[PDB]
């Protein structure tokens, strides 16, 4: 335990038809609250929306209590996120699934104020811009990144949102990953086939845009075309990226990848360093990181996380994680949950706490 | 180690409404 991380809470909140007995609800996504005042950092921040089922939840890291909930009959939540809005900041949730629709919760006020018929599949992620609070992309089943600007609640807290751009997919779209020097010029995605980078800037004409780059991780045709389904920046530079059945994480740089590009559509990364993750040919398990920490996370089949302290290995053969934190059996019903998955871990910025998602209706809640 | 807390309608301090 070089992390010195130890479990806080195993909170069961989105149960089916409110049942004790619901271990299997997957959950989806799960995203911390910004600082509740403009000008503060909010790395500390112990506020976690959590998304699976019919249900929202915005959770107290350090009690542990659920301190709202939204409910929407016959909706399936697949992805949550914030943005702090000026109004006095009101740190809005979007949340979205299954009905392409996006509800924009102000928790704080308790109502969902707008909802935002955004696709006529579903929505698989939702990302802001973090330099335009009010630009929202949706990604979709229908094969569409689609940028939203959802403007200023009018005073009865009402939204008008407009579409800025159509961004088209080969495939459909999974992860949301703004470059983190030029969040607002161009737009990462991992997608069922694979990592491409879009041209976001408004300032250019077209409003339909399809990839600008399309990258290729690995010469290998066993992983030609294949998934990346976990996709974040780990400092401005250096891109953590993963696929399926590969058990491999690829840390690159965009500035090296970006400058050697020249007119290709299709481009190999520059590869920094390869790191060792599970084997496991399931997909859909997502990374996240830790900028601060220098920490890359991310879960696997038996309910694991992964961790990677890649200062050292930046700063100069597949490398070993850091740490592995093993699912720790916690009892239910009076019995231990002796297997899970955890598709989703996410950490706030200070890395004071730590939120793994579980295909068990099971919000995991580590302190460091 | 914590075990497994179910949080039912009636645990959450508040519900959001439309």
């Amino acid at each position: 335990n070089a992390l010195h991380l130890e479990p806080l809470h195993f909170l069961q909140c989105h149960s089916r038809n409110n049942s004790p007995k619901d271990l299997e609800t997957q959950l989806w996504a799960c995203a911390f609250e910004p600082a509740r005042e403009e000008g503060h950092s909010g790395a500390t921040s112990q506020t976690v929306a959590t998304c699976g089922g019919e249900a929202v939840c915005v959770i107290d890291c350090q009690t542990g209590l659920v301190l709202h909930k939204y409910k929407v009959p016959g909706e399936e939540f697949f992805s949550v996120a914030w943005t702090a809005l000026t109004v006095k900041r009101w740190n809005m949730l979007a949340a979205a699934g299954l009905r392409g629709m996006v509800r924009l919760l102000h928790v704080r006020a308790g109502f969902c104020c707008s909802v935002i018929r955004a696709h006529k599949k579903a929505i698989a992620t939702l990302c802001f811009s973090p330099t335009h609070e009010t630009h929202l992309f949706t990604a979709s089943y229908d094969k569409r990144i689609i940028l939203w600007d959802i403007g200023v609640p009018n005073h009865d807290y009402k939204f008008q949102a407009s579409q800025l751009l159509t961004l088209n997919c080969s495939s459909v779209p999974l992860r949301l990953c703004p470059v983190a020097t030029c969040p607002d010029s161009f737009l990462l995605a991992g997608c069922e086939g694979g990592c491409g980078c879009w041209d976001v800037r408004l300032d250019q004409p077209q409003k339909q845009r399809v990839c600008e780059v399309n990258f290729v991780f690995s010469g290998d045709s066993e992983v030609s075309g294949q998934r990346v389904d976990g996709l974040a920046f780990v400092n401005e530079d250096v891109v953590a990226s993963k696929g399926s059945g590969q058990g491999t994480i690829y840390l690159w740089s965009w500035s090296q990848t970006w400058a050697s590009r020249g007119s290709q559509s299709v481009l190999p990364v520059v590869i920094l360093a390869q790191l060792q993750w599970s084997p496991t040919s399931l997909a859909y398990f997502s990374l996240s990181t830790c900028p601060d920490k220098n920490l890359v996370l991310c879960g696997d089949e038996e309910g694991s996380v992964w961790i990677y302290d890649v200062e050292h290995l930046l700063k100069q053969t597949l490398q070993p994680p850091t740490q592995i934190l093993k699912w720790p059996q916690p009892v239910a019903l009076g019995q231990p949950v002796t297997k899970t998955m955890v598709n989703t871990v996410v950490a706030n910025a200070a890395f004071t706490y730590l939120t793994a998602l579980t295909d068990s209706n099971i919000v995991s809640i580590w302190r460091r | 180690v914590p075990s497994v807390q179910f949080v039912g309608d009636d645990d959450v301090l508040s519900h959001i409404l439309d």
